[PDB]
């Protein structure tokens, strides 16, 4: 690896100058490189990790949809040939994306799940885990797509089942896990009742523990439970 | 395009 | 070059698709493999080239802001220090935004400026030329540093040279040239006054020759005449 | 910081 010979804790300071400069791309590596030093990671290092590669995987995310948009639009009926370039391009962001996600998974899987003892550690990467198989089942058309989105559904479902036991229904990680997981049912298993379901359990558990939070607890708990409610709203 | 975080 | 095996119109396709997708980078790495294919560029292909590479340096200067700026503050009275990491990101920032413009002044001096016989074309290029000296000025602090500050006079200068005797005072790539050289003027050469001077005799000469144009034409024209103002509102 | 293009 390239930051082999980096220290630890200059690849931390590195990639939180790096956030502040928007070089995404370089957070994630210092961070990649962080976790490749075989400790555990804090709670802020987790951060940084997740921060990184979600921004990194978002903008391949939005381009690969403006030219899958693009390329679907060229096969439809009326539309005159342009050749194989749009399709080319399509898959060749596609195959950055698929290798970024690759690349967060063999993290999670070497080894920061099997190192992660504390709920909110295991939690944190499972969910992960469901985040980035989703991102890959967002792109697959395979004999292996099946495959992907079980891969995503049961990582979400031992983050899930770990955080109802773990933690309180305010927990921002477990109300973040619940928020992606409904999108995972809705927009990737295509269970829009089990998505809204999800999403109403888990905004009115949260509402009912709200009164045990402090000021700034609270603020993050909220904050989730209006996204919650913002896709209840766009879904029904 | 839904929430998520 | 790794575009070596690409048609130069599908270069060109990717080029716009990749503008379309926000990817900058594809898209300077296209059109820097269609200009190697060693033929001249429209207007259009001009266009692509700069907006690509204008976005990749953009984005790298606003960074090196963000680091120069924590370094300096890392550098006062009263701080605490925290090693080389600032520096070491800064300089690799840095770098990397060197070989960007070292990238595009290759691709001008190999061959671009000197098969562009038409002044719309030469202008075009030895505007870029200036821009992309100033992008190193601006980063320089070495034996060369009044050298580099030199080159993008000059080549500035060769620019509004030709420009005013070829092109109408309402040309857009001759209002961008004056705009961009009263900035150099200002923020590079430590002549103020000079930069006022050109940005308020730019902006009087393209007014006065509003009238013979269309809308289409008036509508660039006055949005590049909105911009000297904006300096000009800025340094006054 | 200035306008250019
Ligand atoms: S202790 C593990 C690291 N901490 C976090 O992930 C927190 C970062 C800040 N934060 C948020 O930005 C909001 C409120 C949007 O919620 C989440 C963000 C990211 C995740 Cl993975 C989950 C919730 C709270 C969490
Ligand atoms: S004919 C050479 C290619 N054409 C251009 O560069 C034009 C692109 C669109 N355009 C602009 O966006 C504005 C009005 C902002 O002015 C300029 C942009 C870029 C340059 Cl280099 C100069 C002017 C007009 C020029
Ligand atoms: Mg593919
Ligand atoms: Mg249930
Ligand atoms: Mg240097
Ligand atoms: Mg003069």
């Amino acid at each position: 690896g390239a930051m082999g010979s980096m220290e630890r804790a200059s690849l931390i300071q590195k990639a939180k100058l790096a956030e502040q400069a928007e070089r995404y791309e370089d957070m994630a590596a210092f961070m990649k490189g962080a976790v490749e030093k075989g400790e555990e990671l804090s709670c802020e290092e987790r951060n940084l990790l997740s921060v990184a590669y979600k921004n990194v995987v978002g903008g391949q995310r939005a381009a690969w949809r403006v030219l899958s948009s693009i390329e679907q639009k060229s096969n439809e009926e009326g539309s005159e040939e342009k050749g194989p370039e749009v399709r080319e391009y399509r898959e060749k962001v596609e195959t950055e994306l698929q290798g970024v996600c690759d690349t967060v998974l063999g993290l999670l899987d070497s080894h920061l799940i099997k190192e992660a003892g504390d709920a909110e550690s295991r939690v944190f990467y499972l969910k992960m885990k469901g985040d980035y198989y989703r991102y890959l089942a967002e792109v697959a058309t395979g004999d292996d797509k099946k495959r992907i989105i079980d891969s995503a559904r049961s990582a979400y479902q031992e983050a899930m089942d770990i955080s109802k036991k773990e933690m309180p229904p305010t927990n921002p990680i477990r109300l973040g896990l619940a928020l992606n997981f409904s999108v995972f049912h809705y927009e990737i298993a295509n269970s829009p009742e089990e998505a809204i379901s999800l999403a109403k359990t888990t905004f009115d558990e949260a509402m009912a523990d709200l009164h045990t939070l402090s000021e700034d607890s609270y603020k993050d708990s909220t904050l989730i439970m209006q996204l919650l409610r913002d896709n209840l709203t766009l879904w029904t | 395009f839904p929430a998520t975080v």
